[PDB]
């Protein structure tokens, strides 16, 4: 792609999400989501192969259906409120339709059926854009309509996402589908604590964006998209195996790492509201995520899968890749737990 | 974990680029025939048009 | 009310010129007179095969330029406002954005047909 | 001489070193200036002098 | 003079015609040396190629 | 680094330096076709940059001090042991073939890098478009297995699709008898073990598969043995070629920008040579790979990045 | 019997086989847009009729 056009398309993706974030009118919310979708479609088709066309078709149909449900929720809000302020909705039908729309846009289960498909079909950079930057605009709108979100609906979506994203990553050897089912589970974590304390939802969003950006930057730096290709990293650059070790142990929620920070705080905000069974099921379900994380750390760091002879050529060439903010994101994704009370800046 | 369903699933390619499976485009065969004001009375152009 | 009467009249004596076109003459129907016309010889294949569009990018961009005359069309009315320099700047912004789109569609050879 | 080619990191990019040191020294003097302004404003707003 | 066109369609103008003709005529003679000396094609084509090359 | 999207944006277009002297030329032929001087001679009349043929130690010549690394560090293979016993049990045949394919991929990347960065054409010897014929000879003489051919086909299928063919392919007809005569006059005691059927298989995969598939995507100049001794003949034919075939016609600034951003990243070039296909000829197990990697790190000038080594005498490292 | 089979059976292996079986059931989809959006329709119909999430 022409890099001027790449800059304009990425600035238009950012412009769509910022128009969702800053606007006080529902039509401008919908315009921002349409602009975000319309600009992110060629980022998925950067390489022009049939898997990118398939992934882009599936993504376009899911996001178009979600935008239809969003605009019907907006028109029903216009009927039952006569206005357009981005705030709570004045009808549980519009509340349900906008919650379904935002659950489809996040790819939360049982609308999860596009996230591993689309994430497998596209490159790692567009997968990073999809799994981090597109998780900001619907979470903004969910943060803005929480006086009208049905409790049972968003908790059903949350724990169904946590369970299905936990089970999905266990049957995987492709790293992009692993990160996609990890995304399903973690969006379930974020939306579970939405009606209890949305500051913890923002904290989980930021820590998950840091850890996901760390893992995709490590994957792009290693030029690996499968488990068995990532397993040759010890023979090429052994520090990257240490970084994926500490980052996948962070994403599993093990202390003393910062990925234990959101989850624990979510439990800290759900036992206050006298819900003990639900974060217990959430925590026990997170062991599935930790299991396929430990599978990747066994295949990469803690053992040594056999390499080839041609690896001896790649010993002679260092990495000329723009590993943008990789040590900063690695330190933020692993050693941030003693700074856990920083979350009050997100209030 | 291979099952009965997950047994025909070959692993995906390395550069994520699939061979094009070159199904025939089937060019539309016009019969620019003899009864025509342009073909001068007696001329049967069997042409193949891509549109 | 008058529009429905006028449309019903036009549709009626457009479909009463067809029902006296099919029922008035004498028919001699046989299964070679109703064969497909292909200049005398029998047609090779169907005419329901894909007829590949060469002008497809212009066909898509027509859908993005036809919205402009749903946007540029209130300009006889928008000139009647009391904030007029703002209106003029936004109008010339819309025609300029259409023009920049058309310039970009030229320069990447998008208005040319394929093959 | 060892290398058969000229490596890209053979010589220090003195523009980049100068920008790095200037940016870092500016951030330190602005941090210390902001902290002194903050302790002055705190001792002023509460009479803790 | 740098002749602009040849007048023929598809016949592109040669920038250096003299050296190109010397190339092609010595190349014809080099290929044509592989023919027996009693063959009339060799004698006649060497004759006309040397005539054109001397011109 | 040095080249990126910002250089393309701020003015460095790769077709502003693309002259009519910018021609990528590959001189091919059998084992003793005499092309070795010919390419240099074609490089010295057209003013082009000659690259020698990629042996095992081309990557050793391009990095470090340029001196050849020991064979356990680069290659783990030997051409001479392939000439001794081509049907060996350690799988030296396909291991040599795969290392030579990776070295020629690196060489072709270097050729395109010089061609697109400087605008000067590069004369090569047996690029990646012609390497495969040796594999096929190795497959016809029973030296390798079909799984080795499948591994080579997967690596070639994902690597050669990203690069362009040359402009000119020069092929030198030397028959099997004269190749054997030049081998006996060469004096290499391992090279005189090359069989007649292996040379005939090299000539057959040349004349049956390589040249019918390159004659549409580039221009072939098939010379014989006697007429290729004159460099003026070959360059005299090159300078009057009507360049019309191939995908070099439809390359703008953007496509060759993408090609150049691919080419200068050498690990992205060498990404798919080590695909995880566990083949017994090329798979080095865990402890041997760890031992040879930790021995490679302790080599002089190899322990760090190429400007960060005090043992060979790099200065100002605390400011780099 | 106990500490290689039955106490090995009841806690870890039942849970391991259950998570293996559920992981194989979830991920065994065919990648079809038709079946995914038909499941979306069934989700909307359960949310409206069966579960009263529009209330
Ligand atoms: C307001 C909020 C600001 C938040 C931070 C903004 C900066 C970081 C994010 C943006 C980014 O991607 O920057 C690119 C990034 C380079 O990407 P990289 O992959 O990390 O660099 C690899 C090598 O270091 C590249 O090395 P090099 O060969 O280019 O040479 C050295 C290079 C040369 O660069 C220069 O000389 C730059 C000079 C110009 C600077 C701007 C002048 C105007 O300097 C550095 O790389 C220095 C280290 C940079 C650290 C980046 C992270 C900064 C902090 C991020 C947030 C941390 C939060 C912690 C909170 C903990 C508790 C929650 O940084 C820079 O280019 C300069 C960073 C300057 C930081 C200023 C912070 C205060 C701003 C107020
Ligand atoms: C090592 C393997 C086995 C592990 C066993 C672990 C312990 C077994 C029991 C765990 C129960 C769940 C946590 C209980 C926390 C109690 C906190 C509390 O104050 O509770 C009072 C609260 C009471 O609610 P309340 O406090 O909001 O009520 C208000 C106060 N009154 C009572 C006056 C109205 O209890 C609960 O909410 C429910 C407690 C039972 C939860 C049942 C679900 C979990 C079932 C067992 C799971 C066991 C592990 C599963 C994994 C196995 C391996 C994969
Ligand atoms: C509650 C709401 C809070 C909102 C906070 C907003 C904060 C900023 C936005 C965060 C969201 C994620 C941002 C990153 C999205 C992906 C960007 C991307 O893909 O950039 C492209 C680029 C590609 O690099 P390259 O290797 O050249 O790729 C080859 C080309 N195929 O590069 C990459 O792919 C590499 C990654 C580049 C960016 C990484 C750093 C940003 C994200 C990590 C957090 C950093 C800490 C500071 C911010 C904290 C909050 C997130
Ligand atoms: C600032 C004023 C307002 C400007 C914005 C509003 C514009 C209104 C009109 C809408 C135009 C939309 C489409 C424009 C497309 C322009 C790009 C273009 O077509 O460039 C190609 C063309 C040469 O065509 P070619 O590439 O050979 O095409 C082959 C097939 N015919 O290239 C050319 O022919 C060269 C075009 C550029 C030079 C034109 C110079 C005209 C100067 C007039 C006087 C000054 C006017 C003020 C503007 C500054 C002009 C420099
Ligand atoms: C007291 C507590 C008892 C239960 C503890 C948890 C389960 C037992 C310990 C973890 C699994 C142990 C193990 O070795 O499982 C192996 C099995 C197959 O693993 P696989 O990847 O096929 O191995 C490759 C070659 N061995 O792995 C599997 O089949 C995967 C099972 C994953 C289970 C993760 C834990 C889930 C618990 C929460 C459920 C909700
Ligand atoms: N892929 C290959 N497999 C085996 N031998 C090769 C391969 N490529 C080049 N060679 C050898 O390289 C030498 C080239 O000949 P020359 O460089 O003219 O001495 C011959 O010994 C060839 O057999």
């Amino acid at each position: 792609m022409n890099p001027i056009i790449l800059i304009i398309i990425l600035m238009t993706v950012m412009l769509g999400t910022i128009i969702v974030m800053i606007s006080t009118h529902w039509l401008l919310i919908w315009i921002g989501f349409e602009m975000n979708m319309l600009a992110i479609i060629p980022i998925m088709m950067k390489k022009h192969n049939p898997r990118a066309t398939e992934a882009s078709t599936k993504y376009f149909l899911t996001q178009s259906t979600a935008s239809m449900l969003l605009m019907m929720a907006i028109i029903i809000n216009l009927m039952f409120s006569g206005q357009w302020t981005v705030m709570k909705l004045f009808n549980p039908m519009a509340s349900m339709l906008m919650t379904m729309a935002l659950a489809m846009k996040l790819g939360m289960a049982p609308f999860h059926f596009w996230v591993p498909e689309v994430t497998q079909g596209i490159p790692l950079s567009s997968g990073l854009i999809l799994l981090t930057w597109q998780k900001l605009a619907p979470m903004s709108v969910l943060y803005q309509i929480l006086p009208s979100i049905n409790l049972d609906l968003i908790l059903t979506l949350s724990i169904l996402s946590i369970t299905i994203g936990g089970w999905g990553g266990l049957n995987q050897t492709q790293l992009r589908k692993i990160m996609a089912y990890s995304s399903i589970a973690h969006m379930g974590w974020m939306t579970a604590v939405l009606l209890y304390n949305p500051t913890m939802t923002l904290l989980n969003l930021i820590i998950y964006i840091i850890m996901t950006s760390t893992m995709f930057t490590l994957f792009m730096a290693n030029s690996t998209t499968t488990t068995l290709s990532l397993s040759h990293t010890w023979n090429k650059a052994p520090i990257m195996t240490i970084l994926v070790l500490i980052t996948l142990l962070s994403m599993g929620g093990l202390p003393p790492l910062s990925g234990f920070m959101p989850k624990w705080m979510i439990i800290q905000e759900m036992t206050k509201n006298d819900s003990i069974i639900l974060p217990t099921l959430m925590a026990i379900t997170a062991l599935l995520n930790l299991y396929f994380y430990m599978r990747l750390t066994y295949s990469t760091a803690l053992t040594m899968f056999p390499s080839t002879n041609n690896m001896k050529m790649k010993w002679q060439f260092p990495t000329t890749k723009r590993m943008t903010l990789l040590p900063t994101m690695t330190v933020l994704s692993t050693m941030l737990l003693p700074l856990t009370p920083i979350l009050s800046i997100l209030e | 974990y291979p099952t009965k369903e997950t047994a025909h699933w070959k692993p995906p390619p390395w550069n994520d680029v699939d061979p094009p499976k070159d199904t025939l485009v089937s060019n539309l065969t016009l019969n620019f025939g003899p009864q025509h004001p342009a073909a001068h009375g007696v001329l049967r152009l069997v042409m193949e048009l891509s549109g | 009310m008058n529009l429905m009467i006028t449309l019903l009249t036009n549709f009626t004596l457009a479909t009463l010129l067809v029902t006296i076109a099919f029922w008035l003459p004498q028919l001699n129907v046989y299964s070679e007179k109703t064969s497909p016309y292909e200049c005398g010889f029998d047609p090779m294949g169907s005419a329901r095969l894909p007829f590949s569009m060469k002008f497809f990018l212009v066909a898509i961009t027509f859908l993005l330029f036809d919205l402009e005359i749903a946007l540029l069309l209130p300009l006889p009315w928008a000139s009647q406002t009391t904030n007029l320099n703002t209106m003029l700047t936004m109008a010339l912004l819309l025609i300029f954005l259409l023009a920049v789109s058309l310039a970009y569609e030229w320069t990447q050879k998008g208005l040319e047909w394929t093959e | 001489k060892f290398y058969i080619q000229e490596p890209p990191h053979g010589s220090p990019n003195w523009l980049k070193v100068g920008l790095t040191l200037g940016t870092s020294a500016f951030l330190w003097i602005y941090l210390i200036k902001q902290h002194n302004e903050d302790v002055l404003e705190y001792k002023r707003r509460n009479g803790l002098e | 003079l740098l002749k602009k066109t040849t007048g023929l369609v598809g016949l592109a103008v040669c920038e250096t015609p003299h050296e190109r003709l010397k190339i092609l005529y010595t190349k014809i003679l080099d290929v044509l040396g592989h023919i027996p000396k009693n063959a009339a094609y060799r004698k006649y084509t060497e004759q006309i190629t040397n005539e054109k090359l001397s011109i | 680094l040095q080249y990126g999207p910002l250089a393309y944006i701020l003015g460095e277009k790769t077709t502003k330096k693309m002259t009519e002297n910018s021609k990528l030329i590959t001189v091919d032929g059998n084992i003793c076709s005499g092309k070795s001087k010919l390419a240099k001679e074609v490089a010295e009349k057209l003013g082009l940059k000659h690259f020698p043929e990629a042996g095992i130690h081309y990557a050793d010549s391009t990095t470090g001090d340029g001196k050849p690394l020991p064979v356990r560090f680069s290659g783990n293979c030997s051409l001479e042991k392939f000439y001794d016993d081509p049907k060996s049990n350690d799988g030296n045949s396909y291991r040599l073939q795969a290392w030579l394919y990776a070295s020629r991929l690196l060489q072709y990347a270097d050729a395109l890098e010089h061609l697109l960065s400087t605008g000067q054409g590069v004369v090569l010897e047996r690029s990646i478009y012609s390497d495969f014929v040796f594999l096929e000879a190795m497959y016809r003489q029973g030296f390798i297995r079909k799984q080795c051919v499948d591994h080579y086909n997967q690596v070639k299928k994902v690597t050669v699709c990203e690069y362009l063919p040359p402009h000119v392919v020069i092929y030198v007809d030397v028959p099997v008898s004269e190749v054997q005569s030049r081998i006996q006059k060469k004096g290499n005691p391992h090279e005189m073990k090359i069989t007649s059927a292996y040379l005939q298989d090299i000539e057959n995969v040349y004349k049956g598969t390589f040249l019918p598939e390159m004659s549409e995507k580039c221009e072939v100049l098939q010379y014989s043995a006697w007429e290729a001794e004159d460099a003026e003949k070959v360059v005299e034919d090159i300078q009057y070629l009507k360049y019309d075939k191939g995908p070099w016609l439809d390359q703008d600034d953007r496509k060759l920008h993408n090609l150049r951003m691919l080419v200068q990243d050498k690990l992205e070039v060498l990404n798919y040579t080590s695909i995880p296909v566990f083949l017994p000829e090329v798979t080095i197990g865990a402890h041997q790979s760890d031992r040879v990697f930790q021995e490679f790190t302790e080599l002089p000038g190899r322990k760090y990045r190429a400007g960060y080594n005090e043992d060979v005498g790099d200065k100002w490292i605390w400011l780099k | 019997l106990l500490d290689l089979i039955w106490l090995e059976t009841i806690l870890p292996k039942t849970i391991s086989l259950a998570q293996m079986k559920m992981s194989t059931t979830i991920t065994s989809q065919k990648g079809l847009i038709k079946l995914y959006f038909l499941s979306f329709l069934i989700t909307i119909l359960i949310s409206t009729t069966l579960l009263n999430f529009h209330e």
